[PDB]
Formats: structure tokens, C-alpha cells, sequence
């Protein structure tokens, strides 16, 4: 091949060209994602029961739908709670490689059928099924600054006026709306109702009869009576639109032939349709949009046509309506494909600037600057090709990748420059025989990589899907630089390269250059003299390398593990939790606090904060919310002060004085849809029908249990809510029916008032919309106002609910858990500093095993996925060491030449842990990257001295000391070049600040210092290696 | 509502004996209570914790302290059938005839929940057999209607 | 059924449109709310 396209340099350049074009065209049809998906596809069942406590839910609807999710495929697990709130979300988890739509289909039609069984409330409200396992591209904050409207005003703004043409908008692949549109809100009053004597029965039949759509037909329908003239559809009741309306029903007419209208025994407005969530940005009424991409769109398109429609909507926004963007993951898209292209850019230079400096003429120095955007374009097109998208991870590949493109380009070069001035060889036949030379170490290398980075591909879940992104740009570069190398490189070679003459080293040429050409000869002489000697004793190396071997299995071992670093995203979580029972406004003094604190003591770093109350992860209700912190950009946040990780513990120290409240600030997960893999994630089962209190029991039981094992056992908590006080009340049937009261009046008036009740629906400007009855405030506050409450009595007297009801303080669960469709209580944890969670996992199994009768447990989530990780990793990296083997073996015609190879890879770890224990870093997947990269590296240098030492035993008869000595002379020079280049083109991964710079300092590190001790160790060790291997075999 | 007191308030729901110790010789508030107005006492009632009444009690614990809707610990204890927990509260001196906001009694409840030992030593102390709660029931009333045999023979 | 096409584009039509965002290979939409209280939307998609 590459004789044949040394003869045909054109048809080279078709090749090339075909490639350029195939890459470029891959440019315009790829995806453009933050993340590829990672996560395994999850369906979240929603469902909402005004009023409810988390029993209630749990016992008539999630009982009910979990018992119906039967006959669906590949499902993994499944899981739910259910809280007083009024809400359940079950979440179903899918098999990785799982079509998303097939499973949210069959889930929602085994729920479909299960409808009739569910509450007529629930019915009512509907049960939503969700894709859940996708992430936000942006969050759009809409607040008002005027003080003009409240965030039920801006909610109802944003659903009339903004929502649907966001929606609209390309690559928007799914918008929720933080609040509702407005419903409309009929406040109750006991005493106005008393003194009619009505109830909340009267107030929902009269509003059913009342504000409606009645059918009724046509004039001159068919059939018609002939001759009829006039067809015509009849138009009878249509729905209520205004306050008004509503305040104007009728509701009785008294004796006196006076008029009890609605508005006479309630409040009416337009409201919101809950007020659970107090939304406010910097401290400001706010609502919001929070918006996905949709399937194959690119990120950056979609984030600039959504900022363009929203512009087109400001000249009608009212007055201080404002926009912000609190949440943007595309800056990280943009950075990332800056570095791949600044990444080029500086390779190329790198790669010139050495080129120059050892070859000394530009004719070689094109050469390789040809080759790197020829193998970039075409990585493109592989990417498509396997259906991959430009991403983070892969993007970050391409940068890694570059680095490794640009040695096949160089090694080529060097080569036909030093056999045109070792033979005087004229450029084309130098070029034939340099070919001869080199092919072979070109292939390996790449074989090598491949062999290294491909089983990496298939492991499986979460680990294997970032993996993947690495292994396919960085091996399909490592296949395209190969061909390039055997097809248009050396035509260029033969057709670019000018003559050189037998023996012109360049020592006689002038000033700067003629000095390091003589410098460097005599550098090459010194060096090859140390390899003599060195090969006159290699009994104490093979003792070194031992030590070596030694200390990097020391250094491994004492590596903490982790699995993603954390970042500095721009935004962080604040954390706001207050005791049991605590309220709403509580809460919100202390957000407030919050935010008064960042804008304040961070006025040099934070944009804003959005305090969310009644909000948390992990149980909502009035005494828990979180306040997300927005930064400024990293630029504008110079140092390590000034760094997610600093702000958040300058915060957290400084909320530790506060209240009667945990008030503290934590940094995202690294990637916010994998959501947190740290420690283990552990469900507690209730596998006989033990109860809430015993499984409570046992829970506690478990936990003590871990407490007592600091040594192995951090932090080991439940996920969960504790009991909180409840009021039970009892109503008394015999009585009820004594004074001739019904259950159903009782039970209405009960729950709609204190618990709201969603009637019917109106039209509001065109838009259709909730009625919600329920009481004012100050008539559902406290067990006394329950006795203000009247229900009629059959014989129309008005019964105070205190004659047939009794009440009592008591405990309860505010948030039921359920794994598996049992009762569940799930805790998580993680392994104590130098314990690995593995052995952690072990301990938890171990006192989860005393616990009593009935208690079983199941890992989850994280820790299902590292149990089958852990499972696959060693027959991985088994497949990986036999297929470097067996290409090495063929390369070499031996089976035991490979080992000389194969003995360098400690030589480029050793520099790795050494870098990163030096640098405090951890064993995490960025870090695995870069050992990887270190092997395929180290094993570069030794394939080519390993190469020529062989064909200089095999084809020119010389002795093993012979040919090894000349072998490291001529490798001398191109494993110096290509390493400065490299370690040269890595430093801005080890030095970067900010904006992912946590995954680059991780592989950034370990991938130089790999090198440095790589190529500084091999270039005397792998003649050693080389020397030994053969005497003893 | 005092800080100790909130520890001791949280120690006594969740059985923390040796917590509990420590409190009582620092001096938290003994007589601390919640929204509801339940008392430490009121919790380890409620959840059975047999030590941590008797150490409550030791140190100057209401046993006659009610909550919001007037429920004693004996309510709770008689309730949840902790037997040795209500025999402690009445040998310190706790109401056996305490009604709650509903005329409701210790009796009553264990009555109502089949607390047959727990019956007896609330009569053996002088529990009224003829009370009757906000609906004129008796516990002999409620043993009825649960159709509950041996209760009702108690009862007489 | 009985429903005007007003009533019905602004109970169903509107509703059923604002929730077909984000499918995957939508060329366009269109549809009709009549006097008999009938709706159709109809999605079209890319060729492949
Ligand atoms: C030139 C480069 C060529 C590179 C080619 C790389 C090929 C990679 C192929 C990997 C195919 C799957 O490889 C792997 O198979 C093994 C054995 O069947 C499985 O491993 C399974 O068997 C092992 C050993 O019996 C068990 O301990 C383990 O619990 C179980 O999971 C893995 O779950 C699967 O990931
Ligand atoms: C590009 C990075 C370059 C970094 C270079 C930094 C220095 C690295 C030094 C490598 C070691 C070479 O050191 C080499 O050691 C051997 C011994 O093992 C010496 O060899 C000499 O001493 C030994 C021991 O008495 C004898 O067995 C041998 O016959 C004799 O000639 C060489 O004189 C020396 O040159």
C-alpha cells in the first residue's frame, strides 16, 4: 500500500480528500449534546391527590398501579414514594440499551388499565407517565421587579404567553412550567355558610350545574322534514369565564325571596392551583421554564433560537417582567468544542515548532501539518458512522486523540530524513525503504491502543457509556492516522522531501541551529555509550525495575478511588431544612437569610440565587427548601477562593450558627443526569407484612449498627422523612346517624375545606382551566376552627362537626417508601477514608443480616451498577493483556518477543500515580483514561526500538548487542520529538482553572507524568528488556 | 421550647437510653414539649420506652402533663399496650381517671385496642368502670361493640 | 359531542397541540376543531 500510493501521490490525495469530505459532512449531521446518555432509561409515574396524607396515597393509588406494572420488558427495578404532600412518583429503571419509548409505552398502558381502580379524584386529575431520566439543557427565570405581580400573576403569564412557543421552538424537545396557569379559587366561609345553612356540598353542586357545557343539537338536523330551509347547530350553557360569573351563582333563595349568591359565602380569584412552592429570585416573585433538548438536536442552535423567541416576545411582556438564566449547560458544549478546535490549532504549531527545530526545513514540517486535520475530519466521520454525537466526553477524546495522531506523522518523516542522510538515498526510494522500516511499529502501536481502549467499550451501564465515548474517537483516529501514515504521508514524503546527502547531519551549518545539531549528535553518542554500558550489567536493572514494578503496585493500591471529580459548573445547592411540623413561613425567613448572606458576603461571585420553599430530593413538605446559587463566570472568579468548592464551605461554616435549622451548601453531581455516584445506595426491606413501625424499628436497629464502625461506616443515614405528629379524628357513625347527618356530606365538608377540592373546569381568555373549592386560610388553621364547620342534617338542621367527631395527637409517616412494590426504607452511606465501598457494601450485607425476622434488603441504583461493573472488569482487562499479546506476537513472528514490549507499561504508570498521588488527585474514570492512554504510549516507544533491533538481527545478521545499540540510536530522535510534542500539547489540561478543568487536570496529569517517566525510563530500560528477553528465550 | 430540651425531646422518642443520662445531668428541660405539647414523657409513652419514663419520673417529669387535646402519658401508654410503662405512671401518682378533651380515658383505650392486663391494673388503681366519654360510651361499651368476650366479662 | 368548534379547539384541540413538542422527526402539524365537536390533528414526519 504504501508503495502503491507512492507511485500514485493524486490518487493519495483522493483519498484523503474523500475523507476531508466525508468528515466535514459528519460536522453538519452530528448531535450536539452536553453528555451522550449515560444514564439507564427510567419512567416516572406522577400522580396527585389534592388533600392527601401519604397513606392515603400509598394505600388507593400507588399500592393499586404498582400491582398492575406486570408484562413489561427489561425492566431493572422498580421504585415509589408517597407523601402527604398528596403526591406519588413511581420510577421505573430499564436494562440499559432499552428503547425508552417501547418501555414509557408499555408502562403507560399497563397504567391505563389500571385507571378504574384509582381514586375518582386521581382519575380526575390524571396520572402522568414521564421519560425521568433526562436532564435540563437551560432553566429560563421569569420574575417581575415592579412588585406588580405575585408568582401565580407570572406563572399564568408564562403558560398564556410563553410556554407553548418555546415548545415550538427547534431542538426543544420538552419544556416543564415551575407553577401553574392561574385556577379559579373559591375561599370558603363557615360562618357565611352557617348562616345560610349550606355547605361545601351546596357550593360544588351548584358550580357543577352552573358553570358547564351542555349539548343540545341542531335546527333542521338530519333527518329533516323536505323543504326545510335552515340548518343550524343550537348553542345552550358553555362554561363560566371570570370572577365575577363564579361570584354570581346562585346558590339559595331564602324565604323572604332574597338572593344567596356564591360571592356571598366566599372569597373569589383568580389564584394559582397550589401554593406549596414560594418561588423567588433574589429574593424577587419568580416562575420559570426549564427546558430539554430534543433527540440528535444541537445544543447550541437550540439555546440561540430559544434566547431569539424570547426576544420577539419582550416588547409585549408587562411592565417589569424580566428574563434570566439561572441554569445553562451550554457554555460547557461551547468550551468544549473551543478546546478541540484550540487543541488543533496549538498541535499543529507544537508539531512545527519540533519538526523545525530537528529536521530543519519546512518541506518536512508540512508533512505532518497535513496529516492531522486529514485524520481529525475523518474521527468525525466515524463518530457518525457508529451514532455517536459531538459531546463533552467525546470532544474531550478528540483533544487526547490529537495528541496521539501526530507521532505516526512524525515517525514517518524523521525516518526518511534520517535514512536520506544515512544512505544519501534519494527521496523516493528513502521513502520506500523508511516505510519498510516503520509500517509495522505503526500498526502495532495502533493495535496496541485498540486492543487497550475497545474492551473498555463494553462495560456495561454507566462506566461503560462514558468509557465508550473515549474508546471510539480516540481508536478511530488511531486506525485513520495508521492509513493516512501508509497512504498519503509517504506520498508527500517522496514527492515534498528535498535530497539530502550521505552523512549531512547539519553539524557544519551556522549559529543556533549548527550548534544543536552538533549538540545533539554528540548527545546521541553519549546516550548510546550509557546503553552499552548499561547492557554490560543488566542484572542490577532487572533489580530497579522490580523496585519499580514494586512501587507502582504500592502507589495503586494507596490511591483513594472515586468515579467522578467534582466540578465547578457555575451553580451550586444550598440546602435548607427545619424541624418537623416547621412552616412555610419559617422557612422562608430562613431562605431568606440565605440569600441575604450570598449577595452580600459573595457579592463578587454569585448572579443570584432562587430560593425554592417546600422543596427537597428527598421529601418535599412546608419545612424543607433549596436555595440554587448562580455564579458569575469562572473569568470573573479568579483563584481557588473564588471556586464552587471554597464558596460552598465559606457557607456552609457560616450557616452552622444558625436556628433551628441544617443549613448548608454541596456542589452538583459532576454530571447532574447520573446524579451523584458516591458511596453506596442501600433499600431496606419489608419482605412479610412486619409494618411502617417495625420496619422503622429495624432501619434504626441497622443504623446503630453501622454508627459502631467508623473505621469501615461513614455517614450512613436514610434517604427518607421521619414520623411527624398528625391529627387523627374519629367520626362517630352511631351519632351521625342518630342526628341524621350522612358520611359523604361529612367527608366533603371535611376534605374540601381543609384540604381543597378541584370541582370543574372554566375557560380563562380562551385557556382551559381548574376550579378549586377550599377554606380561607383562617378557618383551617387550628383543631378549634374544625368545630366552625357545620353539616345539614337530613331534617335540615346545621350540625357542628365537634357533635359527631372526636380527635387525638398521634404519629405518622409524612413520605412512605416502596421498593419492588414492598414496603421500603432506603439509607445511604459510604465507605470510611482508605475503606473501599466494595468492602463497605460487604459490612452492610453483614449487619443487615442480624436484623430481625422478615427484614430483607437490595442494592440499588449506584451500587447495582458497581456490583455488576466489579463483575465484569478483570475478564476485561484479561481480553485486553491477551489481545496486545497475540498482535505483538504476530508483529514479531515470537512469542516471546512481546514480553520486551510489554514490560514497559510500568514504566508509564509508575510516572502517572506518581503524578497523581504528588498532586493529591484520585483513581477516578478521567484518571483511568489517562493509565490507559500511558499504556498505549509507553508501548509506542518500545515497539519501535524492539522493531529495529529485530530487522536489524533478522534481515541484516547483526548480534543482539549490535542491533540493539543501533536500534536506540535511531529511535533516539523520533521518541524525543514525539514526546516533547506531546508532553508540550497536554500542559494545558495539568494548569487549567474551572470549566471542566476537574476531568483535564485528572487525565491531564497522569497522562505527562506518564510520559515523562516513559519515554525517560524506556529509552534505557526496553534494551535491557529487549537484551534479557532474548538471552533467556 | 429550649435547646437541650429539644435533644432531650428527639433522645426520648428514639430510646436513647445512655443520651437520655447525660441529658438528665446536664439539666434539660424536663417538662420541654412540642407544638402538640407532648413531653418527653408523652414520647417515651408513646414508643415504649420502659427506662427513660422511669429516669424522666426520677427527675421531676409531670406525670400528669397533657398534650393539646388533653392526652396524658397514661392515655398513650394504656393505648399502645405498654403494660410495665403504665404501671410505673400510676405508681407515681398519674391520673387513672384523666379525660382528655373527648371525655375520653386510659381506659377507654386500652379497652378499645383489647389491652386486657393493661384493663386490670387501670381497675386495680381505681380506673372509674361507669365513665363515660363525649358520646356517653363506657369502656364496657366499646368492649361490646368490638365484640370482644373476654374484655366484656371484666367489665362484668 | 355538542361541543362548537371554539369550545372544542380551547378544551381539546389546544390542549392535545401544546403537549405534541419534542417528537423526534416532526416535519409539521395541522388541524381541524369542528361544529359537531370533532377534532383531528394530524403529525407528519420526516420521509425515513
Ligand atoms: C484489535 C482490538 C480488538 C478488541 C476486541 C475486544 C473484544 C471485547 C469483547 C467483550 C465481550 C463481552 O465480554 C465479557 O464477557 C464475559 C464472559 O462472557 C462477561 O463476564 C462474565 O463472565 C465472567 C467470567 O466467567 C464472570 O466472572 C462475570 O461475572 C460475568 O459477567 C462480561 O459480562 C462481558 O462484558
Ligand atoms: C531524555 C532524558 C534523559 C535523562 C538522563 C538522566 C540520566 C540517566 C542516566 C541513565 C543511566 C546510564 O548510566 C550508565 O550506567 C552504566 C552502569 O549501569 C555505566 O556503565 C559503567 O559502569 C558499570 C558499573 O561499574 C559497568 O558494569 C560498565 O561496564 C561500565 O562501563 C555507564 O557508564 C553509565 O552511562
Amino acid at each position: 500500500m504504501p508503495n502503491f500510493f507512492i507511485d500514485r501521490p493524486i490518487f493519495a490525495w483522493v483519498i484523503a480528500i474523500i475523507i476531508m469530505l466525508a468528515g466535514g459532512l459528519a460536522i453538519l449531521k452530528l448531535p450536539v449534546a452536553q453528555y451522550p446518555t449515560i444514564a439507564p432509561p427510567a419512567v416516572t409515574i406522577s400522580a396527585s391527590y389534592p388533600g392527601a396524607d401519604a397513606k392515603t396515597v400509598q394505600d388507593t393509588v400507588t399500592q393499586v398501579i404498582e400491582q398492575n406494572m406486570n408484562g413489561i420488558d427489561n425492566l431493572m427495578y422498580m421504585s415509589s414514594n408517597s407523601d402527604s404532600t398528596g403526591t406519588v412518583q413511581i420510577t421505573l429503571t430499564f436494562e440499559s440499551g432499552t428503547d425508552a419509548d417501547i418501555a414509557q409505552v408499555q408502562v403507560q398502558n399497563k397504567l391505563q388499565l389500571a385507571m378504574p381502580l384509582l381514586p375518582q379524584e386521581v382519575q380526575q386529575q390524571g396520572v402522568s407517565v414521564e421519560k425521568s431520566s433526562s436532564s435540563f439543557l437551560m432553566v429560563v427565570g421569569v420574575i417581575n421587579t415592579d412588585g406588580t405581580m405575585t408568582q401565580e400573576d407570572i406563572s399564568d403569564y408564562v403558560a398564556a404567553n410563553m410556554k407553548d412557543a418555546i415548545s415550538r421552538t427547534s431542538g426543544v424537545g420538552d419544556v416543564q412550567l415551575f407553577g401553574s396557569q392561574y385556577a379559579m379559587r373559591i375561599w370558603m366561609n363557615p360562618n357565611e355558610l352557617n348562616k345560610f345553612q349550606l355547605t361545601p356540598v351546596d357550593v360544588i353542586t351548584a358550580i357543577k350545574a352552573q358553570n358547564a357545557q351542555v349539548a343540545a343539537g341542531q335546527l333542521g338536523g338530519t333527518p329533516p322534514v323536505k323543504g326545510q330551509q335552515l340548518n343550524a347547530s343550537i348553542i345552550a350553557q358553555t362554561r363560566l369565564t371570570s370572577t365575577e360569573e363564579f361570584g354570581k351563582i346562585l346558590l339559595k333563595v331564602n324565604q323572604d325571596g332574597s338572593r344567596v349568591l356564591l360571592r356571598d359565602v366566599a372569597k373569589i380569584e383568580l389564584g394559582g392551583e397550589n401554593y406549596d412552592i414560594i418561588a423567588e429570585f433574589n429574593g424577587q416573585p419568580a416562575s420559570g421554564l426549564g427546558i430539554k433538548l430534543a433527540t440528535g438536536a444541537n445544543a447550541l442552535d437550540t439555546a440561540a433560537a430559544i434566547r431569539a423567541e424570547l426576544a420577539k416576545m419582550e416588547p409585549f411582556f408587562p411592565s417589569g417582567l424580566k428574563i434570566v438564566y439561572p441554569y445553562d449547560t451550554t457554555p460547557f458544549v461551547k468550551i468544549s468544542i473551543h478546546e478541540v478546535v484550540k487543541t488543533l490549532v496549538e498541535a499543529i504549531i507544537l508539531v512545527f515548532l519540533v519538526m523545525y527545530l530537528f529536521l530543519q526545513n519546512f518541506r518536512a514540517t508540512l508533512i505532518p501539518t497535513i496529516a492531522v486535520p486529514v485524520v481529525l475530519l475523518g474521527t468525525f466521520a466515524v463518530l457518525a458512522a457508529f451514532g455517536f454525537s459531538i459531546n463533552t466526553l467525546t470532544m474531550f477524546g478528540m483533544v487526547l486523540a490529537i495528541g496521539l495522531l501526530v507521532d505516526d506523522a512524525i515517525v514517518v518523516v524523521e525516518n526518511v530524513e534520517r535514512v536520506m542522510a544515512e544512505e544519501g538515498l534519494p527521496p523516493k526510494e528513502a521513502t520506500r525503504k523508511s516505510m519498510g522500516q516503520i509500517q509495522g511499529a505503526l500498526v502495532g502501536i495502533a493495535m496496541v491502543l485498540s486492543a487497550v481502549f475497545v474492551p473498555m467499550a463494553f462495560f456495561g451501564g454507566s462506566t461503560g457509556a462514558i468509557y465508550r465515548q473515549f474508546s471510539i474517537t480516540i481508536v478511530s483516529a488511531m486506525a485513520l492516522s495508521v492509513l493516512v501514515a501508509l497512504i498519503l504521508t509517504p506520498a508527500l514524503c517522496a514527492t515534498m522531501l528535498k535530497p539530502i546527502a550521505k552523512g549531512d547531519h547539519g553539524e557544519g551549518k551556522k549559529g543556533f541551529f549548527g550548534w544543536f545539531n552538533r549538540m545533539f549528535e554528540k548527545s546521541t553518542h553519549h546516550y548510546t555509550d550509557s546503553v552499552g554500558g548499561i547492557l554490560r550489567s543488566t542484572g542490577r536493572y532487572l533489580v530497579l525495575y522490580l523496585i519499580i514494578v514494586v512501587g507502582m503496585a504500592y502507589l495503586f493500591v494507596r490511591l483513594p478511588s472515586s468515579f467522578l471529580p467534582d466540578e465547578d459548573q457555575g451553580v451550586f445547592m444550598t440546602m435548607v431544612q427545619l424541624p418537623a411540623g416547621a412552616t412555610q413561613e419559617r422557612t422562608q425567613k430562613v431562605l431568606n437569610e440565605v440569600t441575604h448572606y450570598y449577595l452580600t458576603k459573595e457579592k463578587n461571585n454569585v448572579e443570584s440565587v432562587f430560593a425554592v420553599n417546600g422543596f427537597g430530593f428527598a421529601g418535599r413538605g412546608q419545612n424543607t427548601g433549596i436555595a440554587f446559587v448562580s455564579l458569575k463566570d469562572w473569568a470573573d472568579r479568579p483563584g481557588e477562593e473564588n471556586k464552587v468548592e471554597a464558596i460552598t464551605m465559606r457557607a456552609t461554616r457560616a450557616f452552622s450558627q444558625i436556628k433551628d435549622a441544617m443549613v448548608f451548601a454541596f456542589n452538583l453531581p459532576a454530571i447532574v443526569e447520573l446524579g451523584t455516584a458516591t458511596g453506596f445506595d442501600f433499600e431496606l426491606i419489608d419482605q412479610a407484612g412486619l409494618g411502617h413501625e417495625k420496619l422503622t424499628q429495624a432501619r434504626n436497629q441497622l443504623l446503630a449498627e453501622a454508627a459502631k464502625h467508623p473505621d469501615m461506616l461513614t455517614s450512613v443515614r436514610p434517604n427518607g422523612l421521619e414520623d411527624t405528629p398528625q391529627f387523627k379524628i374519629d367520626i362517630d357513625q352511631e351519632k351521625a346517624q342518630a342526628l341524621g347527618v350522612s358520611i359523604n356530606d361529612i367527608n366533603t365538608t371535611l376534605g374540601a375545606a381543609w384540604g381543597g377540592s378541584y370541582v370543574n373546569d372554566f375557560i380563562d381568555r380562551g385557556r382551559v382551566k381548574k376550579v378549586y373549592v377550599m377554606s380561607e386560610a383562617k378557618y383551617r388553621m387550628l383543631p378549634d376552627d374544625i368545630g366552625d364547620w357545620y353539616v345539614r342534617a337530613a331534617d335540615g338542621q346545621m350540625v357542628p362537626f365537634s357533635a359527631f367527631s372526636s380527635s387525638r395527637w398521634e404519629y405518622g409517616s409524612p413520605r412512605l417508601e416502596r421498593y419492588n412494590g414492598l414496603p421500603s426504607m432506603e439509607i445511604l452511606g459510604q465507605a470510611a477514608p482508605g475503606k473501599s465501598t466494595g468492602e463497605a457494601m460487604e459490612l452492610m450485607e453483614q449487619l443487615a443480616s442480624k436484623l430481625p425476622t422478615g427484614v430483607g434488603y437490595d442494592w440499588t441504583g449506584m451500587s447495582y451498577q458497581e456490583r455488576l461493573s466489579g463483575n465484569q472488569a478483570p475478564s476485561l482487562y484479561a481480553i485486553s493483556l491477551i489481545v496486545v499479546f497475540l498482535c505483538l506476537a504476530a508483529l514479531y513472528e515470537s512469542w516471546s518477543i512481546p514480553f520486551s514490549v510489554m514490560l514497559v507499561v510500568p514504566l508509564g504508570v509508575i510516572g502517572a500515580l506518581l503524578a497523581a498521588t504528588f498532586r493529591g488527585l484520585t483513581n477516578d474514570v478521567y484518571f483511568q483514561v489517562g493509565l490507559l492512554t500511558t499504556i498505549g504510549l509507553s508501548a509506542k516507544n518500545a515497539i519501535l526500538i524492539v522493531e529495529f533491533a529485530k530487522d536489524l538481527m533478522d534481515k541484516e545478521g547483526k548480534g543482539l548487542i549490535e542491533a540493539t545499540l543501533d536500534a536506540v540510536r535511531m529511535a533516539l530522535r523520533p521518541i524525543l520529538m514525539t514526546s516533547l510534542a506531546f508532553i508540550l500539547g497536554v500542559m494545558p489540561l495539568v494548569i487549567s482553572t474551572g470549566a471542566g478543568s476537574g476531568a483535564q487536570n485528572a487525565v491531564g496529569t497522569g497522562v505527562m507524568g506518564g510520559m515523562v517517566t516513559a519515554t525517560v525510563l524506556a529509552i534505557f530500560f526496553v534494551p535491557v528488556f529487549f537484551v534479557v528477553v532474548r538471552r533467556r528465550f | 421550647g429550649s435547646d437541650l430540651g429539644k435533644k432531650l425531646l428527639e433522645a426520648a422518642r428514639a430510646g436513647r437510653d445512655d443520651e437520655v443520662r447525660i441529658l438528665m445531668a446536664n439539666g434539660a428541660d424536663v417538662n420541654a414539649a412540642d407544638v402538640v405539647g407532648w413531653t418527653p414523657l408523652h414520647l417515651a409513652a408513646y414508643w415504649g420506652h420502659l427506662e427513660i419514663v422511669e429516669v424522666l419520673l426520677k427527675n421531676g417529669a409531670d406525670v400528669n402533663a397533657y398534650d393539646t387535646l388533653g392526652s396524658t402519658p397514661l392515655h398513650l401508654a394504656a393505648h399502645f399496650g405498654h403494660l410495665e410503662i403504665v404501671e410505673v405512671l400510676l405508681k407515681n401518682g398519674a391520673d387513672v381517671n384523666a379525660k382528655d378533651d373527648n371525655g375520653i380515658t386510659p381506659l377507654h383505650l386500652a379497652a378499645n385496642r383489647g389491652h386486657l392486663e393493661i384493663v386490670e391494673v387501670l381497675l386495680k388503681y381505681g380506673a372509674d368502670v361507669n365513665a363515660q366519654d363525649k358520646f356517653g360510651k363506657t369502656a364496657f361499651d366499646i368492649s361490646i361493640n368490638n365484640g370482644n368476650e373476654d374484655l366484656a366479662e371484666i367489665l362484668q
